[PDB]
RNA sequence: UUGACCUCAAAUCAGGUAGGAGUACCCGCUGAACUUAAGCAUAUCAAUAAGCGGAGGAAAAGAAACCAACCGGGAUUGCCUUAGUAACGGCGAGUGAAGCGGCAAAAGCUCAAAUUUGAAAUCUGGUACCUUCGGUGCCCGAGUUGUAAUUUGGAGAGGGCAACUUUGGGGCCGUUCCUUGUCUAUGUUCCUUGGAACAGGACGUCAUAGAGGGUGAGAAUCCCGUGUGGCGAGGAGUGCGGUUCUUUGUAAAGUGCCUUCGAAGAGUCGAGUUGUUUGGGAAUGCAGCUCUAAGUGGGUGGUAAAUUCCAUCUAAAGCUAAAUAUUGGCGAGAGACCGAUAGCGAACAAGUACAGUGAUGGAAAGAUGAAAAGAACUUUGAAAAGAGAGUGAAAAAGUACGUGAAAUUGUUGAAAGGGAAGGGCAUUUGAUCAGACAUGGUGUUUUGUAUU
RNA sequence: GGACCAAGGAGUCUAACGUCUAUGCGAGUGUUUGGGUGUAAAACCCAUACGCGUAAUGAAAGUGAACGUAGGUUGGGGCCUCGCAAGAGGUGCACAAUCGACCGAUCCUGAUGUCUUCGGAUGGAUUUGAGUAAGAGCAUAGCUGUUGGGACCCGAAAGAU
RNA sequence: CGAAUUUGGGUAUAGGGGCGAAAGACUAAUCGAACCAUCUAGUAGCUGGUUCCUGCCGAAGUUUCCCUCAGGAUAGCAGAA
RNA sequence: UGGAGGUCAGUGACGAAGCCUAGACCGUAAGGUCGGGUCGAACGGCCUCUAGUGCAGAUCUUGGUGGUAGUAGCAAAUAUUCAAAUGAGAACUUUGAAGACUGAAGUGGGGAAAGGUUCCACGUCAACAGCAGUUGGACGUGGGUUAGUCGAUCCUAAGAGAUGGGGAAGCUCCGUUUCAAAGGCCUGAUUUUAUGCAGGCCACCAUCGAAAGGGAAUCCGGUUAAGAUUCCGGAACCUGGA
RNA sequence: UAUCUAGCGAAACCACAGCCAAGGGAACGGGCUUGGCAGAAUCAGCGGGGAAAGAAGACCCUGUUGAGCUUGACUCUAGUU
RNA sequence: GUGGCCUAUCGAUCCUUUAGUCCCUCGGAAUUUGAGGCUAGAGGUGCCAGAAAAGUUACCACAGGGAUAACUGGCUUGUGG
């Protein structure tokens, strides 16, 4: 349980917070876990998921599906990966949102921002 | 508890345990002491008698720390020794060894003598004391020693 | 305190073919002509609104407390009170549970779940793990969300550890021999709840109740005496003492005649 | 209105007594924000011992004169019997109350020597010294109790001559009603020639 | 004639300052009536609402012209109590404090009245310089109708005898306060259901972390967090433990004994009267008017007065933290609260739409789905649209979207229907339906070839 | 009053109390103003006071409860003794009648002693008290009842700012 | 129907106040005292309503006093303990 | 019945809650339990705690819906008809013809207050025009208002209203030349310094208040879908400057 | 106009409803009792009934409910002297 | 014999005023005035268990009342016929 008073057990602030959070804090809660392979590689957990990042589907119907993300829409709350869309009636391909919390990270998209956070974290690339 | 009352009870009737005909008015008889000359007399004068008027006279600025002055019976004067030691003092019955009780320790002003402290001697300082008291006090074999 | 009441509204009067309620002034709102200002009208205000002022605390007595916290330490010693409060102590060798201080010295989870395994506790642990629930009502949006049994109270004397260790694994408790709140002896005023003493908390126990050789450590206080010598009233009721005195009984069914 | 037998109840709640209503809700909030204070000022005063000196002294009044309890402030009298100005006594640390005087050699001692007692109790720190830092204790009233005295000891001799106490108290009161109609008659008795 | 001085002006002179908001709490003024008295006028409501002026983070009060009558206490404030009491009151209804006592917090003080008189030693501003919340020069100005030091009644001032004990100002190092920033464990392994596993089952792991939230359903272990620690950044830094320039060199305060003194607030105390107020009652406070002081005098000592004493303080001048308040503001944490006719009027482009000339009045209105995947295409219509088809777990989710009640209605089916209908008892008729029969048991014809 | 239907809709809470009841302790009782401590508005602990009770009475000054086995008489449940079943005696709590005694007030009598007007012993009286006469109370909770409050809910004509 | 005429705009008078060739008329469909907000959930011995079931018991409209006569207190009748 | 403490290691996406069902069982009853349909995420038994806890009425409140009822009614202002066009559709739109009316204190041409884009064009008919609609002051998209001369602006009217001053606790009231030391206006000074001054004249009572009062000055012709005494062409006038 | 048709389309009111005679009854029934009787669905009229609708009688009385006005009512008051 | 031969012939709280004790209090202590208490009468409430009280409303208002008048109806039929 909590010990401290700055932090609030309260499901609707928690909401709120969630809900209403801006841009920069949604970068960090849409966080993905990397692979296997990548985890040993690193020494990283998780990360927060980015644009160019390669991913695998883990959960869902899409399970075992890999790819490129195509955007990350904080504002919706999800990731759009390349190669993961739905065909529309009219033959249109509209992408498909889901969860970076369902991804794998494969591979990730590295800059000197993202190896110092790496670091940061206690990586070992 | 709410669950227990009685206004649970009276849903679905109708006046709710007030009656039909005289019904659960607002003020029916007036507010408080109302009319306790005129149509609250009788109850007046049965059950408060002596409720209208004055009698006595007027004391302007009067405090209670004048007037303190709680009252010890005799019967009552052993229990102001400790109770260790009451037992000896009452079985070495004899002057010139006789407990000492500050009654204004204890907290009291005067001593009343309801009757029958045992033949114990033992000297008493008191603030007031009574005719009664200090006649029982010295057929007891002790002494009441005025205090302030 | 103005909620029902942030209106101007008057009544109509008779003559205008409805009730005498106030109602809304005004025009082209909607809301004109709307009664207000009672406990029957939408949007009024709640028959006797509710105070802050309602005694909230309730006063009782010390010796009273004291008491009930008696009578449920000696619950806890009741092997068939235990099992009605639902502890899962049936594979416990016996009851009152009195650990080594060890348990008080211990430090980590995996630990305190090793020595719950080894004394018995666990089963009760698991109770408390599967009985996990979403509540049944509006209460899971009030910080309510889910709700699970009580597992076992571990009763200490010195804190080394064993308040830490015991605090993540779920539904355990851990207090102190000083404390000992009924709230956690007796949770819904059920007696028996399952305790896992410490020897310092069991020997300590003595001189913070008192005995009949020792005081209570609690000024002016001693444990209650009680109406009665023994339970055992059929013993009693049977004993060849009463029995002599006793007259032959009948049939204990009388048979039916005409 | 009025009705059975009751007792007559005064209920002072006529006028808008809603709107002053008190309830103390925040008694624990409050309780543990008056601890919070009393540890900040031992950490901001770190050695010294959150609270000053105080004398004994006697309740006013005649249904309190037998109690002994914590006065304000000591005499500059006694004070000065202790060895100390009371600037002095002041900055370390011990309440001065110049209005209070003293009648009472008990009283005077007692207080000279609760004002001994802590001057050997304390020590003060140079102003310009080692900081011999001295494990700060937080209550100078606990530090120094205020004690009753023993004003009888347990047990004595009878000493009885027969005045009947009551006889005493009753011609007390007598002399005191009837002196000023006495000091009339007398002094009639001297006028006239 | 030339220079002041006094008082009064003017300037788009130099520099400032006030206004106005918000007012929950705070300081005052002004000020009701509804109401209660079973009527009503005194009273009550209430020294309240409305009205007006003025502050702060608290305000106010505050170091006794006190309480008390005791063996006395000792600034103010608040709580418990005193106490529904003393007292007031058509002594009716009603109203109604304070001393003591226990506690929380505690903190003290400073002007006026003194000759620096061997030195206006005081201060604003201009102009320079600098280490600029300021310092140091110089220069006019203010001020002798009194600015510094010195003293505030607890005292204290001079005059003598000894001749003791005692520091200042600013940077730096860390305290510490505040605003933060980042890092810091453990399954998404297998199987079933499902659109989705976050459900169930198996095996595990971490736990000082099994609070909370998110994720396609009840997720400690998927994510954010949580728990425990670590490591940074910036502001304030004189609540404080150490270095620095290290001392203006007669550069600066407290104490004992004797003497002489010892200034202390005036249209103010006080008295009378009038109005108001108070529990204050031959008058509690306040205010108007009239009179109007004194010097061991003056106030008080809760019954008016004269004479006689005691007790207690020292007014008519001023400052001051904390304990106390706070439906406003800004941050937080929570609840046995409410759950979209509830809870704020407002969960929504709500003080919105719109009503009134105006003051003001003032709503209704949340929910597709996990994801628009928001229905391609065909066909009939002028089109709306329908019928197919298609997406979806579901179209018994199609934007007029979660569920979809009732009143009310359509269709179909069944019944009754000679100026109501409905109901009770009882049967009849039609419709519809539950309740032993292989089953614990009787003994053999062992069917679907431990068991019947 | 009611065309119909849905949802909402009316004896509540508080301060102070009466009776009764349960509980704790009991001539005492009540920790929770506050302090200590805490896994933090819980829980647990701790005083000094204060409230109420243990004394009444009188306007007040004041005085203040055993002539007795804490009295006598009547009745008393229960217990004790007793004739094998009837039926006597003894003791008799609570309680109810009655006669007393004690404390206060009122009205008298006023003894030694005198600050010679104080004192108030002793004795009394168709008087009187919410008294004594081997204490019962204090806290907490519950129903019911009371009063002030918006006061079960809705309702004026009015009045004031 | 050439005037004590009709009328626009400006302006003045504001609620116990205005204004009135006077009807208590008019003062924003409001007038024997406008409208708005508040005191205010004003008071009502008066009218209306007052929400589940079963079980047991079960009345009074009478006495006395009351500016009392549509209402109370009191005694009675009733329940409960 | 809502919520709370314990417990059933209770029920549940293999379907909780809710709802519908002249289906069954149980209880005298309040009610409880279950079969079926619908639905899609939570809920219940028991022991206790708690209350904003049970509706048929209150000319109750809010919302919704009826019978009446396809009913009353859509009848003032003389009145329409024929044919083409457009269109899915024409009593109602457009055009042509006829018949009429207003009849110059108009049913005409313009303005004041008020409105605010209603003006004009294009597209369009779900709602609105109490029938209809292809039409519209509707809906959607855009276009449009051009001034030295017309107004405002300036003046003062009834009046309103600062200042000086005086009341009022005060919000504010009076007062408008009043018991005021109340300013701007002619020509030289006029680049050893300016706009200083020994130049000179005087002595108003702020200000606001009229789109009908008083006032400096513009006319004609043409021009747009919609502006024109405003644009263009021509022809003038006034004011202030040099 | 009403009327019939196309389009369009309300409201009052409504416990449930809608045939009478007598009886009794809150003393003038649509319902109850006893008789008369009694056949779908309806259209235009009509004004006997629905003690029809419209409004918590505006007359009267009661209330210890007002308000406007008046006066040698009671108690005050601006002004004035 | 504790007023009238008996049955009638009268009056609270608050306030005032008398009589009596020479009694109690004025709360820091005399003393003397004054004031306040104790007990009993008197000053009065006749609406007599005891408010301090003029009208009008044909301009009117509210809460109610068929507890109550002004029609019908109903019982009675003095009176009328």
């Amino acid at each position: 349980a909590k010990q401290s008073l700055d932090v609030s057990s309260d499901r609707r602030k928690a909401r709120k917070a969630y809900f209403t959070a801006p841009s920069s804090q949604r970068r960090v809660l849409l966080s993905a876990p990397l692979s296997k392979e990548l985890r040993a590689q690193y020494g990283i957990k998780a990360l927060p998921i980015r644009r160019d990042d390669e991913v695998l589907v883990v959960r869902g119907s899409k399970k075992g599906q890999e790819g490129k993300i195509s955007s990350v829409y904080r504002l919706k709350f999800a990731v759009q990966v390349d190669k993961v869309t739905k065909e529309k009636v009219n033959g249109a391909s509209v992408p498909i949102n889901l969860h970076p919390s369902k991804l794998v990270i494969t591979k990730l998209h590295l800059d000197k921002d993202r190896k110092a956070l790496i670091q940061r974290k206690g990586g070992k690339l | 508890p709410s669950r227990f009352t009685k206004t649970r009870k009276h849903r679905g009737h109708v006046s709710a345990g007030k009656g039909r005909i005289g019904k659960h008015r607002k003020h029916p008889g007036g507010r408080g002491m109302a009319g306790g000359q005129h149509h609250h007399r009788i109850n007046m004068d049965k059950y408060h008698p002596g409720y209208f008027g004055k009698v006595g006279m007027r004391y302007f600025h009067k405090q209670q720390a004048h007037f303190w002055k709680p009252v010890l019976n005799l019967d009552k004067l052993w229990t102001l020794i400790p109770e260790d030691k009451r037992d000896q003092y009452l079985k070495s019955a004899s002057k010139e060894t006789a407990p000492v009780i500050d009654t204004l320790a204890a907290g009291y002003g005067k001593i009343l003598g309801k009757g029958r402290i045992p033949n114990v001697p033992v000297i008493v300082k008191a603030r007031f004391v009574s005719k009664l008291a200090e006649e029982k006090i010295r057929a007891a074999g002790g002494v009441v020693e005025l205090i302030a | 305190e103005k909620a029902g009441h942030q209106t101007s509204a008057e009544s109509w009067g008779t003559g205008r073919a409805v009730a005498r309620i106030p109602r809304v002034g005004g025009g082209g709102t909607g809301r004109s002509g709307q009664g207000a200002f009672g406990n029957m009208c939408r949007g009024g205000r709640m028959f006797a609104p509710t105070k802050t002022w309602r005694k909230w605390n309730v006063k009782v007595n010390h010796n009273e407390k004291r008491y009930a916290t008696a009578s449920a330490i000696a619950a806890t010693a009741v092997a068939s009170l235990v099992l009605a409060r639902g502890h899962r102590v049936e594979k416990i060798p016996e009851i009152p549970l009195v650990v080594s201080t060890d348990l008080e010295s211990i430090q980590k989870t995996k630990e305190a779940v090793a020595a719950l395994k080894a004394v018995g506790a666990h089963s009760d642990l698991l109770k408390v793990l599967k009985s996990k629930k979403l509540r049944a009502g509006k209460g899971k949006y009030r910080n309510r969300r889910w709700t699970q049994r009580r597992g076992p109270l571990v009763v200490y004397a010195e804190d080394n550890g064993i308040v830490k260790a015991l605090r993540n694994v779920p539904g355990v408790e851990t207090a102190n021999v000083a404390s000992l709140n009924l709230l956690q002896l007796a949770p819904g005023a059920h007696l028996g709840r399952f305790v896992i003493w410490t020897e310092a908390a069991f020997t300590k126990l003595d001189q913070v109740w008192g005995s009949e050789t020792v005081a209570s450590s609690k000024v002016g206080y001693t444990l209650p005496s009680h109406i009665i010598s023994t339970s055992d009233v059929t013993r009693i009721i049977n004993s060849s003492e009463i029995q002599s005195a006793i007259r032959p009984a009948g049939q204990a069914t009388q048979k039916r005649t005409h | 209105a009025i009705s059975k037998n009751l007792p007559i109840l005064k209920n002072h709640f006529r006028k808008h007594w809603q709107e002053r209503v008190k309830v103390h809700f925040d008694q624990a909030g409050k309780k543990v924000s008056r601890r919070n204070a009393r540890a900040t000022r031992a950490a901001k005063i770190a050695p010294r011992p959150l609270d000053l000196l105080r004398p004994v002294v006697r309740a006013p009044t005649v249904k309190y004169n037998r109690k002994v309890r914590a006065g304000r402030g000591f005499t500059l009298a006694e004070v000065k019997a202790a060895g100390l100005t009371a600037a002095y006594a002041r900055t370390i640390g011990i309440a001065v109350d110049h209005r209070r005087q003293n009648r009472n050699q008990e009283i005077f001692d007692a207080n000279v020597q609760r004002l001994k007692e802590y001057q050997s109790k304390i020590i003060v720190f140079p102003r310009n010294g080692k900081a011999p830092e001295a494990e700060q204790v937080l209550s100078a009233a606990a530090t120094f109790p205020i004690a009753q005295p023993a004003t009888d000891v347990e047990a004595r001799a009878v000493q009885d001559n027969g005045e009947s106490a009551f006889r005493t108290l009753r011609l007390a009161r007598s002399e005191k009603k009837f002196r000023g109609i006495r000091e009339k008659r007398a002094r009639e008795k001297a006028e006239a020639e």
